[PDB]
């Protein structure tokens, strides 16, 4: 009704509804629509496209597709049929635009490397470096400086020459790299059940468990090959110092982005539970551990390979033990004075790890100071939600639902009896709760067979849905607003491309503040939003 | 000015069948029903501001306009209404398929349970161009079943459960659904067994009463639970579950009611006040107009107060109600009643889905069976003197039974005069229509005369049913192809349908006291169609055995026999008046030579009835046929032609004179492939 | 016709025959209808029985063919005529470019 | 119904209005014929198209292009020169690209003498 | 002005079956076009020539034949920057609405390129310049630039006018413009 | 897909029998709308019977199109075809 | 090719279709004692060259599918050992019209 | 109420004679319509007590065999005094 | 309206109707269950095919794509009933002429 509730534009498109405006506002034109139809139906053939999209065959297709390529917007799967010839199938590259839709928070990634040049044009220089790379995706040092002016100082333009490596940066597209995960576990899943040295005519089990291992153990160095390889990092040319390989285009990984950004929210987490000085302490403890921490690099085997009520719960234990020991070598044992602005004697003040206690960190090797990591993230993941509803919906809504976390499948008097509020409220807030999941309401027949009035009721949590219903939060404003931005453009569109290509009138001067302050609302708005949105989509 | 309007004749091809978006529904209709019925009765009977019945929504009687498109019944085609509904509400129509749409996906992390290339396998299968509506059914069946055998989801790691359609047949839980944690195996322990008994631990620890009493109830899904549950069910499967996701169908989050289309008033009018203050209700109006109530309860209640306990059954009473609202389910499952009840269980509750289901209605008793206009009904009575293929329609219906006509040229002189006779006297018109397509002019007001002089070329006027008009003619118990025929129209006095007898047997008409029905086409092409195709003379043979079904019947049969009879003889005067009586006046003849001469030159019935076939020297019919009549009497077997027996034999005709034998069914009597009439044709 | 023995009853009719409204001309038009729009069938208007519902022409019989009338036309007069406004001024855009 | 070619043949009037007078001789031939409503624009068609010619010819169409084929006028004003602004002074220069600019004296002059061949 | 290749369908009524084909065709397209305007392209006058006539198809109810042909039609398409005769009809201070007789007044030239020095009077003059005013019905050379096609038929039970579907705009950036005797 | 040349013709020379149907219905339906008739027309009238009287003269201009299932089109003039 | 003796396990039929480039023929003998092909009712069936197909379809100006079909694993179909899209010309002999023929296809 | 589209006749006579049922003004000769459409074949504070009101009324009413009619008439009077709240504090009889 | 009494009109049912098929007559149907049963037009929209009226498709504020055409008013009734419940037989259209 009058479009302002926007029901169509806000009524039936979860998920992809994000993406189509991502590219539309972003790339758009004919280039946009194809991506949605992809994510709509998924698995797709080039010939299969224009049978439906009506995207003006092989013109846009070949154009749009390679457009996606340079920005790696879509999964690229190439293979051959069994009879012969060739066939290709394409999915959406990871979440693709996910890289993009973070954008300036990746500018904040530089704020980690903000050190060594502080409040500089060099800051904005290396910023131009980065954003240019992001825009063009994979870049070579040689082609970059080639495009850049020559005959200047190699270790000056962005000085990032040597700092190209560090922690984040890139990593070349290699085979499986932007190729679908599940798919590449099927391709790599070959060569084992494919290569069977004729053990026994029956019982694949003996052949299975080993080959799975063979699939598992090979997959390790398969995904670690891209993880780090120094034959890039090696180059130490003459009249110069060691650089990565200038020849090859590599590409930003969101790994350092994963931990780096979440770590801030963790500094916020303890920053509640702990004190300011202790807070900043743990904050600086993060600097080294954010390097090798897998973090949301976790899912890995989560997809495409057989799980088990045994081996998934059994083989996942491995993740829980792994970082606590062997990468624990990389992790905190005894560290000395990262920076400091506390002062005077630092050493017993370093025992401040001990104060950090609960319900996280504070697990070490017995008699050195160490923070649990491998299980830290998981026990952390469980914690993250909590206050989400607090002044969102109701103060008391928390404590009861919080209580609903500890207790399980009881009833209302038993709720009325456990804490506080009267029925007029407890019904209200709990009815207010249900008005948005967070319930999974049990019931059992009482003095009836299956019916309503006679029966009795029970209440639980099921954090699955909990750590799951918030994804429409992304659908919430995030795409919708993104519209509300690009919904405004057409208003000033008569001015916009005029005003931009120009660099006049009183009302133009007036509406500049309206649209620009409007921008301050729309984007930094998301800066709030996404910061929240980070959690549930990851572990 | 005036942008050129280019409009094109366009005919239907195909029907796209799909669900309704939450958007499109409300995107269309005018008003949220909101309110209640109440008709807010003040200063008026049903002034009804907003409410289930709104003037802008649609009209019932002919009084007030429709607002949106005014002009009352003469205009508005109706408009929907839309409904805000507290909580989602389940659906009875899509129920048993919604089972499946819930089934094939893991109840926890909501992803299609079958995976990898086998997913791709079925996909690539369904995209082979040879897809059939069958292959839709059967193929999607044989991908579906793969669900039930899969114990555990891929990424969630949790087990699954099968939904058995909770309880059975009572209608109360027929909406409710239950899956479980199944194949516990009782020995090998899934971790969710420890988690589950650990769930029951605390109320065990608390109120150790009902737990072990009623138990193993497992879990259900609330329509709310499944609503949000679908909102992680995305893309991917789609047609794997049977739905293409282009746009609107935006994934099977449509199939549960989040908003309710309200039927336009024009569909189901409250029967008018009909002399007095008695105002007849209509069930849909009443039922949904309570659905308002049961909603608004859960609106304002549940906005602050009430209980989880008092909630679900209200909420349940909702889905049960709307369930009934469309369709049947359980009729009287000992519920106890609601508002506007009486508790007598009248019966009269269904009839929206049942509206288009059986007997006389929308199924195939009203629409496929449409009731017809321009017709009449009477009883039967003979006129042999009436030619075959003309019903003689009693003029007294012809006065009121019209035909449309477009005047020009040839027409005027008839029509222009045919008007001035006015409606009452027979050869005339009643309604007249100008070229200006305004409405039409009955002759009631007056005029003609001067108004008849107008008579432009583009003019349309109705006639009575006159000589040489076109009719089709029916008997109700219609067995087959012959159950309709079509005739030219002649007019006579008295009052009844009168036809010629030889076409009785096609109607299987007994005369006696039975009925018929009378139709006339309207457009010209229909006439030329039925008259020159579906009329008599072309249709004369039955399709089944390819015999002429029409023939002499009863008298005419035996009536021939007496003239046919050998022992008879006639006189030149006798034969004269006979041959007259055979064909009224008119047709010339040439007297064949006398049969026998010297004792008075007699003639023979064989000869006269022979002339019946070939009246004249210029008559262009020649026939030779021989055949077996019935009661065939063997000759002496030495005599080769069955022609000569002791009595008759083969009838035989060579050169189109009857040679020998009585006729008597057989030759003219239907019954057999060989027939005099069949041969002539 | 299709693979084997069937026909004539609600199962049997439901076989190949793809027009679902005429499958509602028969029996069980509830779960037929709902069932259809579920699968999002494309269907078509084809069967003669189906045709009279939507009321357009029959597909057989009298309607077994479209019908045309004689144009009695000569393509000769179809030849255009102009003094070629295009041709005269063409040579001003030809040079110096 | 769909336009197959919108921009097809750039058409001024030379014989155009004349052939409209031809179809007019075919249909109703204006007012003087005494010795459908479509006629309404026909006057509006001819009206100013006529009067500025007063305040015509045929072969001047052929005579038009002759020397005009040598110019930079493209097709735009090159058709527009036929009627509006009788090829004189700043009028002709006021429109087309580089109408004087590069090519000046005899180029803008011939327009005055060539239009005297007609207007 | 220009010529165009366009296609459409024609319903030939029965009465004309005596008459020659093209004439009935002609007469029809006339009644369909004539004084009318054709959207997002221009406003025809009559059809000029005709071609590709085909076998006439037919539908059962009407019985009148239908023939869908294409043809090049007499249409009106001025180019953008142009100087041409016209004059004020119904105008305001800012800008004027120039008119050629009997065609339409819909063209309204605003004032942007129109000379900066000007003064408006409610009497007889739009803007007089330091050269002067202009008259109705007088030959007035004005320039146009942009045309806008607005179809915009919100025909509704709600609304049951604003028909400037074909609208032009311009101003006077050089001399002799708005009064022809400045030049000449 | 397109038209079949008059050279190659596969079907009866005989009437459809629905030729006699729609050819007539069409024809007379025209006549109602006042198109000139090509036959000797005696003092009689009606929009059908005069068409009947015509067709024996084979004067009807009409031409039947015939679609095979493949959409091969087809054409026969009424006068071309034989009773 | 081979045949069941008596017992039929679905365990062997779990995966019957082992080898694409070759194929299998699997019967139980009980169904084959007197050859159905030779019996009475079954008219005579003739497999046709895959090229002859195209000729046939062009005679009636027809595409594939849209034809009288035969359910895969019909015994008679199995008797010829049909594969996907094989077409058979069938002469049914009865005196009504007389001897005549038709066509069907594996489906 | 309406008036002819042309003759401006306001007086409409509906001929039922021939069973067309067509309404035309004697001033024009044009019907303004074709084929007139015709028909075919408790939770409240007050209203529950109103069902009580007729109930007790209708009950005690015709024990005297007073007109079914007049009872209906008096009911609306009970609603009248009910509006005035005359019905509040006194014996219902 | 039904039967005798109230007023006239008669009953052509299924079994009777199917007869006129076997004569192959189309136009007897197009007159019969179409013109003289319910003679009715519906305003429909190519885009998002539904049934509007006058100048609107009303799901899309439109005033354009409508095509005035004829259908049995019984048929419209059938749609609106359906679409009053949840289901949509959105229509597809085609040129009657041009092959
Ligand atoms: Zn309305
Ligand atoms: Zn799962
Ligand atoms: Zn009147
Ligand atoms: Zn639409």
């Amino acid at each position: 009704v009058m479009t302002i509730s926007s029901l169509e534009q806000r009524t039936l498109n979860p998920d992809l509804f994000l993406y189509k405006e991502l590219v539309k506002a972003h790339l758009g034109e004919r280039a946009a629509s194809v991506i949605g139809m992809l994510v709509a139906l998924g698995r797709l053939s080039v010939r299969e496209l224009v049978e439906k999209i009506d995207g003006m065959d092989v013109d846009s297709v070949k154009t749009t597709l390679v457009s996606l390529t340079q920005l790696r917007c879509v999964k690229y799967l190439q293979e051959t049929a069994i009879s012969g010839k060739k066939t290709t199938y394409y999915y959406y590259n990871e979440e693709g635009i996910h890289i993009l839709l973070y954008s300036g928070l990746i500018i904040d990634e530089i704020i980690t490397q903000m050190r060594v040049n502080d409040e500089e044009e060099h800051k904005q220089l290396v910023a131009e470096i980065v954003q240019n790379v992001i825009s063009l995706g994979s870049l070579t040092v040689e082609d970059y400086l080639s495009s850049v002016t020559s005959d200047s100082m190699k270790y000056t333009i962005s000085s990032l020459f040597v700092q190209l490596c560090e922690m984040g940066y890139l990593i070349q597209i290699s085979k499986l790299h932007y190729t679908p995960i599940e798919d590449l576990w099927q391709f790599l899943y070959e060569k084992h059940y494919k290569n069977i040295p004729r053990n026994s005519p029956l019982s694949d089990l003996k052949k299975r468990s080993q080959a799975k291992m063979n699939a598992k153990t090979d997959f390790a160095k398969i995904i670690n090959k891209p993880n780090e390889l120094s034959q890039i990092l090696t180059v130490d040319p003459k009249t110069s110092l060691r650089i990565v390989k200038p020849t090859v285009s590599l590409t930003i990984n969101l790994d350092r982005f994963m931990k780096g950004r979440r770590s801030k929210q963790l500094i916020n987490l303890a920053k509640t539970r702990v004190g300011s000085v202790t807070a900043q302490v743990y904050k600086i403890a993060l600097r080294l551990t954010e390097q090798k921490s897998p973090k949301i690099r976790d899912p890995l085997t989560q997809t495409g390979l057989l799980q088990d009520l045994e081996e998934a719960k059994s083989f996942q234990d491995e993740a829980e033990l792994v970082e606590e020991k062997t990468p624990g070598l990389t992790f905190n044992a005894i560290d000395l004075a990262r920076h400091l602005p506390s002062a005077s004697l630092i050493n017993s003040h370093l025992k401040i790890l001990a104060s950090s206690n609960f319900p996280f960190l504070n697990e070490t090797k017995p008699g050195v100071y160490y923070v649990p990591y491998s299980k830290l993230m998981p026990v952390l993941k469980s914690s993250v939600y909590e206050y989400v509803i607090a002044s969102t919906l109701g103060p008391s809504a928390m404590r009861l639902s919080r209580c609903i976390r500890d207790n399980k499948l009881v009833s209302e008097k038993i709720i009325n009896s456990t804490a506080l509020m009267k029925e007029k409220d407890i019904r209200s807030t709990l009815a207010s709760l249900i008005r948005y999941n967070s319930v999974e309401i049990q019931e059992v027949p009482r003095t009836a067979d299956r019916s309503a009035s006679r029966a009795v009721f029970l209440f639980r949590c099921k954090e699955t849905h909990s750590y799951n219903f918030m994804r429409q939060n992304l659908e919430w404003n995030m795409a919708n607003l993104l519209f509300k931005k690009e919904k405004l453009k057409q208003e000033n569109s008569t001015l916009l491309k005029k005003a931009n290509r120009d660099d006049l009138l009183p009302s133009e001067l007036n509406q500049l503040k309206m649209v620009n302050e409007r921008e301050l609302n729309v984007f930094a708005r998301l800066s709030r939003l996404l910061s929240l949105w980070e959690v549930f989509q990851m572990a | 000015k005036e942008v050129v309007v280019s409009e094109t004749p366009k005919r239907i091809k195909g029907l796209e069948f799909s669900a309704l978006s939450a958007a499109d529904i409300v995107a269309q209709s005018e008003v949220e029903v909101s309110t209640r019925d109440l008709f807010d009765l003040e200063k008026d009977r049903a002034p009804k501001a907003n409410g289930a019945l709104d003037p802008k929504m649609g009209v019932s009687s002919s009084s007030l306009e429709c607002a949106t498109c005014h002009g009352n019944l003469a205009s508005c085609h109706g408009h929907f209404g839309h409904l805000k509904l507290a909580l989602p509400v389940f659906h009875i129509g899509y129920f048993k398929a919604t089972i499946q749409i819930l089934q094939g996906i893991c109840k926890n992390c909501s992803a299609i349970l079958l995976s990898e290339t086998d997913k791709r396998q079925f996909l690539h299968e369904l995209r082979r161009p040879g897809v059939d509506n069958l292959r839709r059914m059967g193929i999607l069946k044989k991908i579906l079943d793969q669900c039930k055998k899969q114990r555990r989801c891929l990424h969630c790691g949790a087990l699954n459960g099968v939904v058995k359609k909770a309880a059975a047949g009572a209608g109360s839980a027929a909406l409710k659904i239950i899956h479980d944690t199944f194949r516990w195996v009782g020995k090998k322990s899934a971790p969710e067994k420890d988690i589950w008994v650990g769930e029951w631990k605390e109320v065990l620890a608390h109120n150790p009463e009902l737990e072990r009493y009623v138990k193993r109830c497992m879990d259900d899904l609330n329509p709310l639970k499944t609503l949000n549950l679908f909102k992680q069910i995305k893309s991917a499967d789609c047609e794997l579950l049977g739905i293409d996701a282009t746009v609107p169908s935006g994934r099977p989050e449509t199939y549960i009611w989040r908003y309710l289309p309200a039927p336009p008033v024009c569909i189901r009018p409250s029967v008018m006040m009909q002399d007095s203050p008695a105002s007849n209700e209509d069930d849909l109006t009443v039922k949904l107009t309570e659905i308002v109530w049961t909603s608004s309860l859960i609106k304002a209640g549940l906005d602050k107060g009430i209980s989880i306990n008092n909630m679900m059954e209200h909420w349940d009473y909702l889905q049960l109600t709307v369930a009934m609202y469309i369709n049947s389910d359980s009729v009287n499952p000992a519920m106890l009643p609601g508002s506007s009840n009486g508790g007598g269980k009248v019966k009269p509750i269904r009839g929206f889905c049942q509206r288009l289901k059986g007997k006389q209605g929308r199924f195939r008793g009203n629409l496929s069976g449409k009731r017809v206009d321009f017709s009449g009904r009477t009883v039967i009575s003979p006129d042999p003197n009436l030619s075959i293929d003309e019903v003689a329609v009693p003029d007294r219906v012809a006065k009121v039974l019209t035909y449309p006509e477009k005047v020009t040229r040839y027409n005027r002189h008839k029509l222009q005069e045919l008007i001035v006779n006015g409606p009452n006297v027979h050869p005339g018109a009643n309604y007249l229509l100008k070229r200006n397509e305004d409405a039409r002019r009955n002759l009631r007001y007056g005029d003609r005369m001067k108004l008849a002089k107008n008579l432009q070329i583009g003019d349309v006027v109705e006639r009575h049913l006159e000589d040489g008009d076109v009719v089709l003619f029916n008997r109700q118990p219609s067995l087959h192809r012959l159950s309709i025929l079509s005739h030219y129209a002649k007019i006579r006095p008295w009052r009844t349908f009168r036809l010629n007898e030889c076409v009785c047997t096609p109607y299987n008409a007994d005369f006696d006291g039975d009925e018929m029905n009378l139709h006339v086409p309207q457009t010209e092409e229909a006439r030329a169609e039925a008259i020159n195709l579906m009329g008599v003379k072309n249709n004369l043979l039955t399709p089944k055995s390819g015999e002429p079904i029409i023939a002499a019947t009863q008298d005419f049969i035996t009536g021939s026999y007496l003239i046919s009879h050998k022992d008879s003889f006639y006189d030149r005067a006798t034969l004269t008046q006979l041959l007259s009586m055979m064909s009224d006046g008119i047709e010339h003849f040439d007297i064949p030579p006398p049969a026998i001469m010297k004792p008075y030159y007699l003639w023979t019935g064989k000869q006269v009835f022979s002339l019946l076939i070939k009246p004249n020297h210029n008559s262009p019919v020649v026939i030779n046929l021989d055949a077996k009549n019935k009661v065939f009497v063997p000759p002496k077997s030495k005599s080769l032609p069955n022609e000569m027996s002791q009595n008759d034999g083969f009838v035989i005709i060579r050169g189109s004179q009857i040679l020998s034998g009585v006729m008597d069914k057989s030759v003219l009597g239907d019954g057999k492939k060989h027939s005099v009439f069949y041969t002539i044709l | 016709y299709k693979g084997e023995v069937l026909g004539i009853t609600r199962f049997g009719l439901s076989k190949m025959r793809d027009s679902v409204l005429q499958l509602a001309s028969f029996e069980k038009t509830t779960d037929h209808l709902f069932d259809a729009a579920f699968y999002m069938k494309k269907d078509a208007v084809e069967g003669v029985s189906e045709c009279i519902i939507l009321g357009q022409t029959m597909s057989i019989g009298t309607g077994s063919f479209k019908v045309v009338k004689g144009t009695n036309i000569s393509e000769k007069d179809l030849v255009p005529k102009r003094c070629l406004f295009e041709s005269l001024s063409n040579e001003a855009a030809l040079k110096a470019n | 119904m769909k336009v197959l070619e919108e921009r097809n043949a750039f058409l001024s009037d030379y014989e155009v209005l004349k052939f409209l007078t031809d179809l007019e001789k075919k249909h109703l031939w204006d007012q003087k014929s005494l010795a459908p409503e479509l006629q309404g624009i026909t006057r509006n068609v001819v009206n100013y198209l006529s009067i500025n010619k007063n305040f015509m010819s045929d072969e001047s169409f052929a005579e038009l292009m002759t020397k005009l084929n040598s110019f930079k006028l493209f097709k735009a004003e090159k058709l527009q020169i036929v009627n509006q602004l009788p090829a004189n002074m700043v009028h002709l220069y006021s429109i087309v690209e580089e109408c004087d600019a590069r090519f000046d004296e005899k180029t803008i002059e011939e327009m005055l003498e060539i239009i005297s061949g007609y207007a | 002005f220009i010529l165009s290749k366009i296609a459409d369908l024609v319903r030939i009524p029965p009465d004309q079956f005596h008459r020659d084909t093209i004439s009935a065709i002609t007469h029809q397209l006339n009644n369909k076009f004539a004084n009318k305007i054709i959207p997002n392209v221009g406003l025809c006058i009559t059809i000029y020539d005709l071609l590709t006539v085909e076998e006439g198809q037919l539908k059962p109810g009407d019985g009148s034949s239908y023939i869908n042909v294409t043809f090049r039609a007499v249409v009106f398409k001025p180019f953008l920057g142009e100087i041409v005769t016209g004059w004020i009809s119904k105008c305001t201070a800012e800008g004027i609405k120039v008119s050629l007789l009997g065609i339409f007044d819909d063209i309204f030239i605003p004032q942007n390129m129109l000379f900066e020095g000007c003064y408006y009077t409610p009497e007889e003059s739009a803007w007089i310049w330091p050269k002067l005013y202009f008259d109705v019905n007088e030959k007035i050379r004005f320039r146009i630039e942009r045309e806008v096609f607005v179809d915009v038929k919100p025909k509704s039970p709600k609304e049951r006018e604003k028909p400037p579907a074909y609208a032009l705009l311009g101003s006077c950036q050089t001399d002799g413009m708005g009064l022809v005797s400045w030049w000449e | 897909e397109k038209a079949i040349p008059k050279d190659q013709r596969a079907t009866t020379p005989y009437m459809t029998k629905y030729e006699r149907a729609r050819i007539l219905g069409t024809r007379a339906l025209q006549i109602s709308m006042n198109a000139p008739v090509f036959v000797d027309l005696e003092g009689e009238t009606d929009p059908l019977r005069i068409a009947m009287k015509e067709l024996a003269e084979k004067k009807i201009p009409l031409v039947i199109r015939r679609y095979l299932p493949d959409g091969s089109f087809e054409d026969w003039s009424v006068e071309e075809l034989i009773v | 090719i081979f045949v069941y003796q008596n017992n039929i396990t679905p365990s062997a039929m779990k995966l019957v279709p082992s080898i694409p480039p070759a194929t299998i023929e699997t019967f139980n003998e009980a169904a084959l004692v007197v050859n159905i092909t030779h019996h009475e009712l079954v008219p005579k069936h003739i497999r046709l060259s895959s090229d002859e197909k195209r000729e046939l379809l062009k005679r009636y100006r027809l595409k594939e599918s849209q034809l009288p079909r035969i359910q895969r694993a019909d015994p008679v179909a199995l008797y010829l050992g049909l594969k996907r899209g094989e077409v058979v010309k069938i002469i049914r002999k009865s005196e009504t019209s007389g001897r005549y023929a038709s066509y069907r296809i594996c489906m | 109420m309406p008036v002819c589209k042309n003759c401006h006749g306001t007086e409409f006579e509906r001929d039922l004679s021939n069973a067309n049922n067509d309404l035309v003004c004697k001033a024009c000769g044009v019907v303004s319509e074709d084929n007139p459409i015709v028909s075919e074949v408790a939770l409240e504070s007050r209203e529950a007590t109103l069902n009580n009101a007729r109930r007790k009324l209708r009950a005690v009413s015709y024990a005297l065999h007073i007109p079914e009619y007049i009872t209906d008439a008096a009911f609306q009077w009970y609603k009248l005094a009910l509006a005035n709240n005359f019905v509040q504090g006194r014996r219902s009889q | 309206t039904e039967g005798r009494s109230r007023d006239g009109g008669l009953r052509l049912g299924e079994m009777e109707r199917d007869c006129v098929i076997a004569y192959g007559a189309s136009q007897l149907l197009l007159e019969r269950l179409m013109i003289s049963s319910d003679a009715f037009e519906v305003d429909v929209c190519d885009k998002c095919g539904l049934m509007g009226y006058s100048g609107w498709c009303t799901t899309c504020k439109s005033a354009e794509n409508i095509i005035k055409m004829t259908i049995p008013y019984a048929a419209k009734l059938l749609f609106q009933e359906l679409l009053s419940m949840n289901i949509a037989p959105r229509l597809r259209l085609e040129d009657i002429f041009q092959q």
